[PDB]
């Protein structure tokens, strides 16, 4: 689940 | 202390490419400014020269240019030059990135990664 928000976060 | 670049790099090496393509742009969008372009993460950090000038650009200003190297001869002349943007990092208010100045010349592109987000994540908005 923290790397899936990192992912999301340099997605945005 | 284990974080999500570690997750990233041991179970999920697949995301990689997508970490690499979000910060390139961040990185150009900066970087751009100076009619600079990066396209390797790992070597073209290496030299600390950009990472030096990327910072003045986040705060909105040239680097003074003997206040590090522009063109380091050698190992020690590259890592003062990564440490010194360290240092600037510590300016802006930024927490101390977990990486030794040493990988980020040695392209230790998981140090790089990390260095680099730890921008993204303050300089978000920064036009």
């Amino acid at each position: 689940d923290d790397l899936d928000a990192l992912l999301a976060d340099l997605e945005s | 202390e284990r974080d999500a670049f570690d997750t990233l790099f041991d179970h999920a090496p697949d995301k990689l490419s997508v970490v690499k393509k979000s910060l390139i742009t961040f990185v150009n969008k900066h970087l751009n400014k100076l009619n600079l372009e990066v396209t390797e993460l790992e070597t073209q950090f290496a030299d600390g020269v950009y990472l030096v000038l990327l910072m003045g650009l986040l705060e909105d200003y040239f680097v003074p240019l003997h206040h590090f190297y522009l063109t380091p001869e050698s190992f020690d002349q590259k890592v003062h030059n990564v440490s010194f943007a360290f240092e600037l990092m510590l300016d802006g208010g930024l927490k101390k990135p977990k990486a030794r100045p040493e990988d980020v010349v040695n392209l230790d592109l998981k140090s790089t990664l990390r260095v680099l987000y730890n921008l993204f994540t303050k300089y978000k908005n920064v036009e």
